[PDB]
């Protein structure tokens, strides 16, 4: 039981990390367009 | 990962602004990844939890004291190397968007 | 046993922190 909660929450945080990278990419396009 | 990434420089964001005429972002136009690579730097882990093999239906049930030590190691790595770094991702993207 | 209960409280605390992070992230409307 415990091992499977740790493995699951690891994958749930690696998914939020990908969410931040895809947000940073979108800001970077508006940044260029404003320059 | 396809690449052996070395660690990046310490934080391109203790800039206090200065006016005259031109934008500080003309330096960050030259390289296409400049803001994405900054977020990919602040997100960077030095330690993770390993991936754990599911225990067998034949194994001995462990003394509870070590499960608490294993979980206290696990949530701390998450608080120190993921949650804190994702709140720093947010504070950085907030400050970028406001500018 | 109080060891089993303390484990059952911190699992329920950390899962609440992780849902509260996901709520703080999905609410971040960057436009």
């Amino acid at each position: 039981q415990l091992e499977s909660l740790i493995n699951k929450w690891s994958l749930e945080l690696e998914d939020q990390e990908r969410h931040f990278l895809q947000q940073a990419t979108q800001v970077n396009a508006w940044d260029r367009t404003l320059i | 990962l396809s690449t052996v990434h070395p660690a990046s420089p310490p934080l391109l964001c203790t800039r206090e602004d200065v006016e005259v005429a031109e934008s500080p972002l003309r330096v960050l136009a030259e390289t296409p990844d400049s803001f994405e690579k900054h977020i990919r730097s602040i997100l960077q882990r030095s330690v993770a939890n390993p991936a754990f093999l599911k225990a067998s239906e034949k194994d001995i049930a462990p003394p509870p004291e070590e499960c608490l030590q294993l979980l206290s190691r696990a949530t701390q790595v998450f608080r120190e190397q993921y949650i804190l770094k994702q709140d720093l991702a947010k504070e950085e993207i907030q400050r970028r968007v406001k500018l | 046993d109080p060891v089993m209960a303390g484990i059952g409280e911190e699992i329920a605390h950390f899962q609440k922190e992780l849902e509260e992070l996901k709520a703080r992230t999905s609410k971040a409307c960057f436009q």
